[PDB]
């Protein structure tokens, strides 16, 4: 029970950080992808990183009443049950993008 | 830290390790004992 | 040399200060 | 929240702007583990800017750069590269929020109550003077790496003229 | 006994007698000036002897 | 409470006589009367009233603090120790450049400079630190500022990390010990800053003959 | 002061350092109308920063006069004072110079939906303006500080 | 108000249909302009013989300003709207002007008195403030109007 809540809001936030990914991935070819990485100072991670950890864990700039409609608990489940299988389908195609950049 | 200076500094670390604490230790041990 | 450190000032004035309290303190009680 | 851990002699209970006059437990619960947390990074930090002035590490963080040529102080964090400090990032944060490496039944021992609670405003007095202390390593080492020698105590660890 | 003025300023410094701390006091914080007293006094005694010999002291006749 | 408890356990035990039974206890009350001369009230101030004795206690002590203040503040001054930088960037007026001399130092310094040192004196007078009625004369500090109070039983701490408490009578370390210093040395320096003035207006050094 | 208006979904009941927390009703009040006053001259300070630009006015030019901290010295301060107590008049007073007698209108329901969105567009007029002035006097000392213009919107 | 000199003066009809609530407001009126005309009848001798050491705006000492209405323009703006805005935080909250100090513990005899005079001796500084910027404005303009060309007449 405790530890399967754990592992159920692990399985939805990987599969959201997937999905942000993909679309941040195709917005800088329209400094390219784990060669940024190291361009980019690390002082500038300090501050991103810490900025989405506050998202992440107080909920500073992503917990708000807009992003949550009442709707009805007939498609909550469906929609629910549909934001897992894309977050699955992101997540088993971020693997191929990483393992391109001269991997196996 | 010269050699000399560090071998003073060894001599009183020793002197206490193996003279001051064992025979005080002892002393303890035999006078709660007996 | 005779006026470094104030000259006679500070052998003059402590010796009149140890004078002074010892005839403020030579009295009786009551 | 007078009669909690923290209140010293010197002072007493130190809150002149009414940040705990009027919040709940669980706020002084996290303020508590915020202060706690950060007095403890801050004690490691004092240590982080001294020890690196005596001893290196004698390998490399990434094949580009070695221990050695690292220079200490701010100056460090663009030296390394980038994708080395993310890793350190999530592995001290995996035992900051799980303790994978942390919570060990040895190295946490009993003691007197009294003595713990001695001992837990102690911890708590050692890492509010050593954040003091981190904002005054932080302001001398960033003002001399804009300007160089700004204040005129050109070196990082300036009161501990020894190590140079 | 006289009654002075010098004698009843005195007078407190001198009203404690027998006064003790009870137990064993403050013997622990003694015995550890103690021990480094004699730490301290065999090293001084070593930097003269030259058994102890530092970077920048030279036991020898100075100058200035 | 939480974090307080460790004091009763470090606290040292009270005071016995060597036998082993408790010990017995077995002129000089008011703050400012002490052994060499007691009550040295030649003009009877006591006797005008106890509402002009309260006003002479309190002024006593307002002008023998000043007075350890101007003393120690000319005896730094005139020795050439200064603060570094400028006093007055728009009048070009470094702290080296102002004289030690108590009148050079009082002349060179701006006036302007000199209001806003008077200015800081009147805010505390009239609305920061005012006496108190209640309290005891010379009380000014209001509670919530950072001050080295003394209290009957405060703290001490010993090389163990043993605790001691302080009572007011205690030698050096009392409050009764630190009050009647603050007045006798107040006292003094408020015959020193003004020998001090006298002996510059004479001979241009305060304090000749030394030097 | 939890109920009053103002309170919007962000930040809530904004109160960290606890300015509001053990006041009498008298200085809430004294605290609103600063809270409104000091908002609305801000959303008329940046109207002030951009429209001198395109209009002007008809001893000194107005024309020549240069927009922002420079207008200061420009005009003359003896008139820059009757100015000042011009305001005082419409401020202490009340003697209502930018209307006549003054004619709002009072909905109940769009009470609170105009209240509300009075201050909090002075709020953000209040956030905004530091950057306005801090722009135009950090460019006045030194021409070129972040080498840019004095208002950032390209329309000018 | 009322001084033995003159009776309840008011020619103009200026205090018969007008209210007593607000004769008050007149009152404060009345003892700020004599407190102002006041300080102004000091405050205009004073510069003559001495002067404040510094400057006061950059580039602007306190030494080369005229003593007259032309220190308004001599000084900036920006330098007046400190001024006048600390003026006014006295002038409405009372911040450096409420001290218990300056409210001495008068018996009620000589109270009413002490105010009467206080009135009186601004009243005149009105009028004596009237001609100060009187001719100071007409030499400050044309040079010379006036018989005199000196700003203080003693
Ligand atoms: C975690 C998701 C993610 C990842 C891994 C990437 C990948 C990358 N992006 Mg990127 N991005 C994302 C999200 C992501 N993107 C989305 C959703 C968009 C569409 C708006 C973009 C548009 C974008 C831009 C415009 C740029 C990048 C850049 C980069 C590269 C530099 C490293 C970096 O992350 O800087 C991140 C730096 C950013 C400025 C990220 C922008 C994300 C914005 C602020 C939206 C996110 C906030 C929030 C979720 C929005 C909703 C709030 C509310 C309105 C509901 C890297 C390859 C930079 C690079 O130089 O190109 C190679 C660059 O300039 N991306
Ligand atoms: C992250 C830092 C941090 C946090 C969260 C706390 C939290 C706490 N402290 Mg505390 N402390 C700290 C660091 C901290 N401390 C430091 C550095 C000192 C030395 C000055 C102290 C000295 C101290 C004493 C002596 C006592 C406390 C006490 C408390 C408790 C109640 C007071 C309160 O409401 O705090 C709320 C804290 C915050 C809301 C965070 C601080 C936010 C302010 C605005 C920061 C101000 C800027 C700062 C000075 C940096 C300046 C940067 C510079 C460039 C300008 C609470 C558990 C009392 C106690 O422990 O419990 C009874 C107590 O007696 N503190
Ligand atoms: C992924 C890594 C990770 C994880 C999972 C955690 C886990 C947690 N931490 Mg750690 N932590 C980390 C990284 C991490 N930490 C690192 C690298 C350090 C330094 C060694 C710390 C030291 C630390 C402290 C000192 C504290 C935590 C707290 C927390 C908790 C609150 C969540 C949070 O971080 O707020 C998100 C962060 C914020 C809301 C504040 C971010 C802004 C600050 C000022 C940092 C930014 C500094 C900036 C980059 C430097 C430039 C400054 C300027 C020029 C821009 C959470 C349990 C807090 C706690 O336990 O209770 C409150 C707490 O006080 N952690
Ligand atoms: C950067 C990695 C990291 C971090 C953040 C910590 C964090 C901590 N550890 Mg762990 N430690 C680490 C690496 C780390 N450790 C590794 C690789 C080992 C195996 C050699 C250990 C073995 C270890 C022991 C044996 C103990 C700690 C203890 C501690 C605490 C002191 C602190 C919370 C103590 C503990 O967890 O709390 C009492 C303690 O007794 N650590
Ligand atoms: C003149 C400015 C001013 C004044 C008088 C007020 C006053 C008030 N605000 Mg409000 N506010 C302001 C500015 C102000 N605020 C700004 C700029 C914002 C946008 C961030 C807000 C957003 C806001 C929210 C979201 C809420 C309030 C609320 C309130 C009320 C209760 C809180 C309080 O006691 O504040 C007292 C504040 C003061 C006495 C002024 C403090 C000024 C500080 C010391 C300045 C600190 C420095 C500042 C950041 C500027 C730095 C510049 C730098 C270059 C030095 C009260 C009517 C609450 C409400 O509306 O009513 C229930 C509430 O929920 N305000
Ligand atoms: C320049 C601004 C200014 C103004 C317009 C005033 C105005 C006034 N003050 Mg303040 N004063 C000021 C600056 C000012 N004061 C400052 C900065 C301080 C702190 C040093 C004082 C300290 C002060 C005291 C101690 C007293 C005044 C008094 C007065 C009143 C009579 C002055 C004779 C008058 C209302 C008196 C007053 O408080 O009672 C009416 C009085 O006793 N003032
Ligand atoms: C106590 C103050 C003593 C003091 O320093 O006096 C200052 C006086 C200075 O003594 C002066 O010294 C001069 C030579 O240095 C001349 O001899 C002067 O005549 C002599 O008065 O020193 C002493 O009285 C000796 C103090 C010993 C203690
Ligand atoms: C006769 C009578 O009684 O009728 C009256 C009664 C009644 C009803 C009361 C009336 C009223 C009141 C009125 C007129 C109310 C008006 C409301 C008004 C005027 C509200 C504006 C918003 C300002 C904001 C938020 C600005 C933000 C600006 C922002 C976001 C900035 O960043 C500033 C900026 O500079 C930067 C930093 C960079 C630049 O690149 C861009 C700009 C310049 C944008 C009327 C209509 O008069 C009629
Ligand atoms: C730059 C850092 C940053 C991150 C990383 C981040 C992330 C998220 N934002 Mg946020 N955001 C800002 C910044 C950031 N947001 C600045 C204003 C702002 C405004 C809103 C509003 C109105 C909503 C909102 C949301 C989310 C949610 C998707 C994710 C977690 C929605 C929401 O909270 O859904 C429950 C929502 O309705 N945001
Ligand atoms: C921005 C700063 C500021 C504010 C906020 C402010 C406020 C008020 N002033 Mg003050 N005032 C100045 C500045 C400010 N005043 C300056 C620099 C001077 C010297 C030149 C000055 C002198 C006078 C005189 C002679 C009188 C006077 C009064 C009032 C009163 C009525 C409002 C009004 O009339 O404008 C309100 C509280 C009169 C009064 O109380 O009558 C009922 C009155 O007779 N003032
Ligand atoms: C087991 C899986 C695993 C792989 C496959 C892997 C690989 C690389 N790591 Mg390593 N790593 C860990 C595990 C793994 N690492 C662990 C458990 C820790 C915590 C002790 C850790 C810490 C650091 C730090 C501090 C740095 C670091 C680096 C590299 C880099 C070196 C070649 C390169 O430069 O690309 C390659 C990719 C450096 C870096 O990223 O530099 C850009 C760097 O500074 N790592």
């Amino acid at each position: 029970e405790e530890t399967f809540a754990q592992y159920r809001t692990a399985e939805l936030k990987h599969g959201r950080v997937a999905q942000l990914c993909v679309i941040g991935y195709i917005v800088p070819e329209i400094p390219n992808g784990v060669a940024a990485i190291n361009a980019i100072p690390a002082l500038g991670w300090f501050q991103m990183v810490f900025l989405i950890g506050a998202v992440d864990y107080w909920g500073f700039l992503g917990d708000f009443e807009a992003g949550k409609p009442d709707l009805a608990p007939e498609e909550l489940e469906k929609r629910k049950l549909q934001e897992l299988q894309h977050g699955r389908l992101a997540m088993l195609a971020v693997l191929e993008l990483l393992r391109h950049d001269s991997q196996n | 830290m010269t050699p000399s200076l560090s071998a003073f500094l060894s001599s009183v670390i020793l002197a206490v390790v193996i003279i001051v604490i064992p025979i005080g230790a002892a002393l303890v041990f035999v006078s709660t004992s007996d | 040399n005779a006026g470094d450190f104030g000259g006679y000032t500070i052998p003059i004035i402590g010796l009149g200060l140890i004078g002074a309290t010892i005839a403020l303190l030579a009295g009786p009680v009551d | 929240y007078e009669n909690e851990l923290g209140v010293i002699e010197p002072t007493g209970f130190f809150d002149p702007l009414g940040l705990s006059a009027n919040i709940d437990e669980e706020t002084f619960a996290q303020y508590r583990t915020a202060e706690l947390k950060h007095g403890r990074v801050a004690q490691l930090c004092v240590i982080g800017y001294v020890v690196p002035e005596i001893y290196r590490f004698p390998g490399e963080i990434a094949p580009g750069v070695a221990f050695a040529d690292i220079p200490n102080g701010v100056a460090a964090i663009n030296a390394i590269p980038s994708l080395g400090w993310l890793q350190m990032i999530f592995f001290i944060g995996a035992v900051d929020y799980w303790g994978v490496l942390g919570d060990f039944d040895i190295g946490k021992p009993k003691l007197d109550p009294d003595e713990l609670e001695k001992r837990q405003v102690q911890e708590l007095q050692h890492g509010r003077l050593a954040m003091i202390a981190t904002l005054e390593l932080l302001r001398h080492d960033s003002q001399n790496l804009v300007t160089p020698g700004f204040d005129g105590l050109d070196t990082l660890i300036t009161g501990l003229p020894f190590l140079y | 006994a006289l009654r002075t003025r010098l004698g009843e300023i005195l007078r407190p410094l001198n009203a404690e007698y027998g006064k003790v701390a009870p137990g064993w006091g403050t013997t622990s914080v003694m015995g550890v000036f103690m021990a480094l007293f004699l730490v301290f006094l065999v090293i001084i005694l070593q930097i003269y002897n030259s058994s102890i010999i530092l970077e920048n002291v030279d036991v020898d006749w100075v100058t200035v | 409470a939480k974090g307080r408890g460790w004091l009763q356990k470090a606290r040292i035990a009270d005071e016995i006589d060597v036998t082993g039974s408790q010990y017995v206890n077995v002129q000089y009350d008011e703050i400012g009367v002490l052994p060499p001369l007691g009550r040295w009230d030649p003009l009877n101030i006591k006797g005008q009233g106890e509402a002009r004795y309260r006003r002479f206690v309190e002024m006593e002590i307002k002008h023998g603090r000043m007075a350890m203040a101007a003393v120690l503040g000319v005896l730094t001054t005139y020795s050439g120790i200064r603060f570094p930088g400028y006093l007055s960037k728009t009048l070009d007026l470094k702290f080296e450049d102002v004289p030690g001399t108590m009148i050079g130092s009082w002349a060179t310094v701006p006036v302007t400079g000199w209001i806003q040192i008077v200015l800081f004196v009147v805010l505390l007078e009239a609305s920061w630190w005012k006496q108190d009625p209640a309290k005891a004369p010379g009380d000014v500090v209001p509670e919530g500022v950072w001050w080295a109070r003394y209290p009957d039983g405060y703290s001490i701490f010993l090389g163990d990390g043993s605790v001691k408490t302080v009572a007011e009578d205690e030698l050096f370390l009392g409050k009764t010990w630190k009050l009647n210093a603050e007045r006798n040395n107040g006292r003094a320096a408020m015959m020193g800053i003004t020998g001090m003035y006298v002996h510059e207006l004479l001979t241009g050094n305060p304090v000749y003959p030394l030097g």
